[PDB]
C-alpha cells in the first residue's frame, strides 16, 4: 500500500488505506441485510419440495413472471421523456459495478 | 451439467415449469440456472455470499479491465503512446473497432454461422452481449486513444504509461460526470435524488464503497426500460437498410451486425433518436427478454425476470417487506394494505396469488411494481437501494474527480463542460447529436443539434 499515488490500481486495491481491499475486484459483496436461506445459510428458497417460506408455499419464479410480468408486445407504452441510450448507459455503468461469477 | 440437465444437484438451481406455460408445454424441461459462486466454497460456518468480480468504482473498469493481466493485454506495448489495443482485422470506416477474444466455445460464432464473427474483448467479459452494449465500449475506447494522442501533442516529454493513467484518469471522471449529473437524477427524480445525493462535500474514508449484495438485483430494473428492437438510423436519422427494426432475440451476441452492418454509427444514432420503454404496472418486460433472451445461442431460450427472480433467492436476499423496512417504508400485511403501497388493487391480489404474504415478494418483483417517483423511473423502495449504493460509491471514492487532490480547479472546470454527445462528436462520423439532457432527448429532428455547437474538452490545463 503505497503512501503516495497518483492514479487509481487496476483491481481498486488501496483506494481506501485503512481497508484496502474495500471495492477491489474479485472480494465477497458488503450485506445490508443477513441472508434468508431454506437452512439458515446456503440452500435458497424453492430448493426443498414442500418447504414453505415464511408460512406461504415458495412461488414458481417462472409462474411470477408469467401471470405477472407477461404483457401483449403490441401494447408497449414509449416513455415520452427518456431515449433508448438512458437504458444503455444503465447496462454500461451496470458492467462498470458488479459482475456475479458463477461456476462451469 | 446445468446448461442441459434439469435434476436440482449442486451447483445447479434449475427453473421449475409451471402448469399451462405460454411457451414450454413440456412440464420435464426447465431454465438453465448455476448458481453463483459462493466466496467460501463448501462451508458450514459461514452464511453464504456470493462475489464481485470487479471494482466497484465508477472507474470505466468496464474498458480498463478489474484484474492486472487483462489490463495489460488490452493496451498497445508495441509503442510508448498510451493506447489501448484496437482490432487488427477491421475498422468502423476508418475509426477504431474492438480486439477480438480468444474463446473454446465462442457464442458470437453461433448469431451468424458463416460470417465468422468472433466475441470482443473488453475490460469486462460482456461487451458482446448486445451490439448497443458493443457501441458503448467501442466509443470508449476511441476516447481513451484520442485523448492519449492529443496529450501526446501536447507533451511529447510524455511516455506510454504517463499517457494510459492521464487519459484513464479522463475518461473516468467522464464516466461519472455523466453519470452523477445527467443520469441518475433521471432515475430517482428529484426529491429521492436530493435525499440520497445530495451535493457532494468531499471524500470520507469511512463510507463502504463495497456493491450490496441486494443492488445486484435491485439494479435489474433496467430490464423493465429494455426495448424489444434494435433502432438502427442512417446520415439523415431514418430507417436504415438494412434491419431497421430487428428484435433484441436476433441480436444477442451477434457481434456480425456491427463487423459487417453499418458499424457503431447507425446503432448510436437511435439510442439517441427511439424512446426508451416506459415501465407500466401491466407492461413489467417485453417477450424479447422475457421468452426468448439468448434463444439463437442455447439449447432454451431464457426467461431474464424469472431468472432476476431465482438469482435473488440464489444470493438468499431477504422479500419485499424486509427491504421496505430497511429503506424507513411501511410494509403491508394485507392485500388491500399493498393495494395502497402500489396504489393498484389489481396487482396487490396479483402479487398475493403467487406469494401469499408481502413478505415474501421478491426484490425485483416488488421493486419494479411500485409507482414511479415523479420525474423519476423507479418507486421509493428501489430509489433508496440505487440510491444509497450510488451515494457510497461517489463519497467512497478516493480518486472521485471533484476531491481535492484528483484534479486541479482548472482541470475540473474544464471536465464539467463534457457530455456524451460532445464524446460522440469527437468519436464518429456522427455529425447530428442529442441536445443535453443525453438521456432525455429522443425526438428527431426537435431534440438533435450540429457537432459545432457543442465544444470540445479543452486539455490546456493538462499540459506541463
Ligand atoms: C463519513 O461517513 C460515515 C458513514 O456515513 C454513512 O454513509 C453515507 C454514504 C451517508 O449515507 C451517511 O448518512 C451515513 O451515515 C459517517 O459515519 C456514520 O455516522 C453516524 C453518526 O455519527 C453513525 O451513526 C451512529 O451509530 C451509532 C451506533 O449504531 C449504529 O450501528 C448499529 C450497528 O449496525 C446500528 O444498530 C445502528 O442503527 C447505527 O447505525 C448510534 O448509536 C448513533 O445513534 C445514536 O445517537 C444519536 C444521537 O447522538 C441518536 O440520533 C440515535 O437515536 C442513537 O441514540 C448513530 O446511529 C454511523 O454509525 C457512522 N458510520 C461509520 C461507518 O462510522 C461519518 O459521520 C461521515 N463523516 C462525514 C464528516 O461526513
Ligand atoms: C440499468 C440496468 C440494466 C440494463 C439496462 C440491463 N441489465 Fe441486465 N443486468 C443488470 C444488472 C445490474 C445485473 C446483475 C449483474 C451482475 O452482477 O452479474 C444484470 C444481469 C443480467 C443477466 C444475468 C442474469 C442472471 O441471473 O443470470 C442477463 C442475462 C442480463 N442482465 C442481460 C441483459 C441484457 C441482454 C441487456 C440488454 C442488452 C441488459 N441486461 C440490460 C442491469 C441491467
Ligand atoms: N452477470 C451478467 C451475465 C451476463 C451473461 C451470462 C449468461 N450466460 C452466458 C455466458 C455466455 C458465454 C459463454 C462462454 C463465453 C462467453 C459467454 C453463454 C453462452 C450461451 C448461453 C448463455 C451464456 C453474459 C456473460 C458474459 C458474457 C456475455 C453474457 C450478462 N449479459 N449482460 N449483462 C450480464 N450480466
Ligand atoms: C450472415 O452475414 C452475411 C454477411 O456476410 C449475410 O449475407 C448477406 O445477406 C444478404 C441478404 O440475404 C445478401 O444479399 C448478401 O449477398 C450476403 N452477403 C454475403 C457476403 O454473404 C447473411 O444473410 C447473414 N446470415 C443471416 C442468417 O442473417
Ligand atoms: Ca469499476
Ligand atoms: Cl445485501
Ligand atoms: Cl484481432
Amino acid at each position: 500500500c503505497p503512501e503516495q499515488d497518483k492514479y487509481r490500481t487496476i483491481t481498486g486495491m488501496c483506494n481506501n488505506r485503512r481497508s484496502p481491499t474495500l471495492g477491489a475486484s474479485n472480494r465477497a459483496f458488503v450485506r445490508w441485510l443477513p441472508a434468508e436461506y431454506e437452512d439458515g445459510f446456503s440452500l435458497p428458497y424453492g430448493w426443498t419440495p414442500g418447504v414453505k417460506r415464511n408460512g406461504f408455499p415458495v412461488a414458481l419464479a417462472r409462474a411470477v413472471s408469467n401471470e405477472i410480468v407477461r404483457f401483449p408486445t403490441d401494447q408497449l407504452t414509449p416513455d415520452q421523456e427518456r431515449s433508448l441510450m438512458f437504458m444503455q448507459w444503465g447496462q454500461l455503468l451496470d458492467h462498470d459495478l458488479d459482475f456475479t461469477p458463477e461456476p462451469a | 451439467n446445468c446448461e442441459t440437465s434439469c435434476v436440482q444437484q449442486p451447483p445447479c438451481f434449475p427453473l421449475k415449469i409451471p402448469p399451462n406455460d405460454p411457451r414450454i408445454k413440456n412440464q420435464a424441461d426447465c431454465i438453465p440456472f448455476f448458481r453463483s459462486c459462493p466466496a467460501c466454497p463448501g462451508s458450514n460456518i459461514t452464511i453464504r455470499n456470493q462475489i464481485n468480480a470487479l471494482t466497484s468504482f465508477v472507474d470505466a473498469s468496464m474498458v480498463y479491465g478489474s484484474e492486472e493481466p487483462l489490463a495489460r493485454n488490452l493496451r498497445n506495448m508495441s509503442n510508448q503512446l498510451g493506447l489501448l489495443a484496437v482490432n487488427q482485422r477491421f475498422q468502423d470506416n476508418g475509426r477504431a473497432l474492438l480486439p477480438f477474444d480468444n474463446l473454446h466455445d465462442d457464442p458470437c460464432l453461433l448469431t451468424n454461422r458463416s460470417a465468422r464473427i468472433p466475441c470482443f474483448l473488453a475490460g469486462d467479459t460482456r461487451s458482446s452481449e448486445m451490439p448497443e452494449l458493443t457501441s458503448m465500449h467501442t466509443l470508449l475506447l476511441r476516447e481513451h486513444n484520442r485523448l492519449a494522442t492529443e496529450l501526446k501533442s501536447l507533451n511529447p516529454r510524455w511516455d506510454g504509461e504517463r499517457l494510459y493513467q492521464e487519459a484513464r484518469k479522463i475518461v473516468g471522471a467522464m464516466v461519472q460526470i455523466i453519470t452523477y449529473r445527467d443520469y441518475l437524477p433521471l432515475v430517482l427524480g428529484p426529491t429521492a435524488m436530493r435525499k440520497y445525493l445530495p451535493t457532494y462535500r468531499s471524500y470520507n474514508d469511512s463510507v463502504d464503497p463495497r456493491i450490496a449484495n441486494v443492488f445486484t438485483n435491485a439494479f435489474r430494473y433496467g430490464h423493465t426500460l429494455i426495448q424489444p428492437f434494435m433502432f438502427r438510423l442512417d446520415n439523415r436519422y431514418q430507417p436504415m437498410e438494412p434491419n431497421p427494426r430487428v428484435p433484441l432475440s436476433r441480436v444477442f451476441f451477434a457481434s456480425w451486425r456491427v463487423v459487417l452492418e453499418g458499424g457503431i454509427d447507425p446503432i448510436l444514432r437511435g439510442l439517441m433518436a427511439t424512446p426508451a420503454k416506459l415501465n407500466r404496472q401491466n407492461q413489467i418486460a417485453v417477450d424479447e427478454i422475457r421468452e426468448r433472451l439468448f434463444e439463437q445461442v442455447m439449447r432454451i431460450g431464457l426467461d431474464l425476470p424469472a431468472l432476476n427472480m431465482q438469482r435473488s433467492r440464489d444470493h438468499g436476499l431477504p422479500g419485499y417487506n424486509a427491504w421496505r423496512r430497511f429503506c424507513g417504508l411501511p410494509q403491508p400485511e394485507t392485500v388491500g394494505q399493498l393495494g395502497t403501497v402500489l396504489r393498484n388493487l389489481k396487482l396487490a391480489r396479483k402479487l398475493m396469488e403467487q406469494y401469499g404474504t408481502p413478505n415474501n415478494i421478491d426484490i425485483w418483483m416488488g421493486g419494479v411494481s411500485e409507482p414511479l417517483k415523479r420525474k423519476g423511473r423507479v418507486g421509493p423502495l428501489l430509489a433508496c437501494i440505487i440510491g444509497t449504493q450510488f451515494r457510497k460509491l461517489r463519497d467512497g471514492d478516493r480518486f472521485w474527480w471533484e476531491n481535492e487532490g484528483v484534479f486541479s480547479m482548472q482541470q475540473r472546470q474544464a471536465l464539467a463542460q463534457i457530455s456524451l454527445p460532445r464524446i460522440i462528436c469527437d468519436n464518429t462520423g456522427i455529425t447530428t447529436v442529442s441536445k443535453n439532457n443525453i438521456f432525455m432527448s429522443n425526438s428527431y429532428p426537435r431534440d438533435f443539434v450540429n457537432c459545432s455547437t457543442l465544444p470540445a474538452l479543452n486539455l490546456a490545463s493538462w499540459r506541463e
